[PDB]
């Protein structure tokens, strides 16, 4: 009569769907049912329009909206998406952790989801854009602003005791080449207007 | 019929007590004594038996 | 210039599904008296009709 | 009740250890010669029992028991009590005269 | 290479679990459409540990944890439905809407369409449990602003255009209407006694 | 028997043109009075009872 899923793959499902990505050295169990049945899961999800990328050789699973029967879209108007879009601001910290996340990984492999920074480090960074209102006080509340704001994309660790925080590897599918060229050509029409 | 009494508190755990409070219609604390060779119990029908 | 952008939705969780039994209500605390009451009462008296 | 009193039985033993039982209506649907069939065979199995009814059919339950439990409701409140076959006795013909 | 289910079907899911329902007077064809394919949608659900329970009096499809029976833990516990304890102005506006739509279904049958209730009377009814903040215009805006969480839950429209309100048949099957209605005789009492 | 004498009663007549009812285990676990105000039940229903 029933025909119940593993409940195995139910409960990584669920799980996965909870966070919206799932790391290995985390949750290794969910994380390697679902790659033992993406087929079970995608079909699983696809009703609801939501599909999963893989990164093995970093150790990462995690949702990301399709794009069919409505053409393209811009993704996030989608009902189920839980979070309001990232704005510029946040893209503007988004590249600086990147840049950092590939140089680590140029040099230390790609063998962990460990790429971190110290705070502090950012502060020149964005001193350079956000200015310099010259009160660490405001500067650094608008940096770790600007970091919960991530953490609730789940980009990137809130932070620890030592003031330094781990990257989460999901924000190399985000920095992608293909929507980093989307996102250049929308910023020099962006420009070519601001003139 | 009285061999089996006499099995009753040499071999086995045989029920002579019961205490109940607020359970019910027992309201308060109430308590009834099983008889160790075999009980009836009896009432009208909804009187806190079952 | 707090301006949206269309970047990839990556990480999209889902959770804090709608469902009615999430719904509990609040725990209001009623003190009245205190539970000290044990007695054994009269309750356990009978008498009984036709 | 055959599977009751082996279950109930502990290793090296052909009793239940746990002798006592419950059964609610216990005849409520035989006649008494096959309820003492009932009686013969549930005591004869080891076992220490306790019968209910819903105020019927008290000759057996005398015959093959001790003691009542003699349970009254009052409005919505529950009254129980523990007496033996005479006391009730007793009661009843205090009420037999009126 | 994988088909796709219906997209008719897969929009009503994902409406009902945005909101946890889907109604004649929101989605009519929807709902249609599900009633005709309720078997589709308890499968998509299933994985999920997800289920719809179905109301045809009232034009109601909800959503109910579909776990199975004698749990480890006596009560469920589900990944994704986190559970809420409301305070008690929200849980008594609760009781006070749940046995109006009882009374109003006594004198108007089962189904029948509700009638508005009006802010001016609700503010008495909290006035009958709550006392006073300071002001009228105190109550009055807290009483919105619980409409407006209520309204988040999807028990209650959003206040109308005359300070009346309308009833969400969800209310019909709410987790437990004997707390409800305890708290409410114990709150009467308790003002009764008090004065 | 209020749902059969509905049935078996077309408007008008008082009674139901077939009046009669069986009983199997008639009262099997009715207290004697719980009995007798059922039956004053088939009475008031006014029905020939087995």
């Amino acid at each position: 009569s029933e025909t119940r899923t593993l409940q195995k793959i139910r409960e990584a499902t669920q799980e996965l769907l909870k966070y919206g990505l799932l790391e290995e050295a985390s949750k290794p169990n969910l994380y390697r049912i679902v790659l033992s049945h993406p087929e079970e899961v995608t079909r699983i999800l696809e009703p609801l329009d939501l599909d999963i990328g893989i990164d093995e050789i970093r150790g990462l699973l995690y949702v990301k909206v399709r794009l069919d029967e409505t053409p393209a879209q811009d993704e996030w108007a989608h009902p189920l998406v839980r979070r309001q879009r990232l704005n510029l601001e946040q893209s503007l910290l988004v590249a600086i952790l990147r840049q950092h996340f590939v140089a680590w990984e140029q040099e230390s492999g790609t063998g962990a989801s460990q790429a971190q920074i110290a705070i502090d480090d950012l502060l020149p960074q964005l001193q350079i854009y956000l200015g310099d209102p010259g009160s660490e006080s405001k500067e650094r509340t608008r940096l770790l602003t600007l970091l919960d704001q991530l953490k609730g994309h789940g980009l990137v660790t809130s932070p620890d005791a030592h003031e330094r925080i781990v990257i989460r590897p999901i924000i190399a599918h985000l920095a992608d080449p293909i929507n980093l060229q989307a996102l250049l050509a929308w910023l020099r029409e962006q420009i070519a207007q601001q003139t | 019929m009285n061999q089996v009494s006499g099995l009753a508190g040499k071999e086995s755990f045989i029920l002579t007590r019961i205490e109940l409070f607020n359970w019910g219609g027992f309201h308060g604390l109430h308590q009834a004594a099983i008889h160790q060779d075999g009980t009836a119990v009896i009432g009208p029908t909804g009187s806190g038996k079952t | 210039r707090k301006q949206e952008v269309p970047l990839p939705a990556v990480g999209v969780a889902v959770t804090g599904i709608p469902a009615i039994e999430r719904l509990r209500f609040k725990e209001v605390d009623d003190e009245a008296e205190q539970t000290l009451d044990l007695s054994n009462h009269a309750a356990d008296l009978t008498q009984i009709g036709d | 009740t055959a599977s009751l009193s082996y279950a109930l039985s502990p290793a090296g033993s052909r009793y239940p250890l746990f002798g006592t039982i419950i059964l609610d209506e216990a005849f409520s649907r035989s006649s008494h010669a096959v309820a003492g069939r009932i009686i013969a065979a549930l005591r004869e199995f080891g076992l220490h029992a306790v019968f209910i009814t819903p105020n019927k059919e008290m000759r057996l339950l005398r015959d093959h028991t001790r003691s009542a439990i003699v349970v009254h409701r009052r409005g919505q409140n529950s009254n129980m009590a523990s007496l033996s076959w005479e006391e009730l006795e007793r009661h009843y013909q205090r009420r037999g005269n009126a």
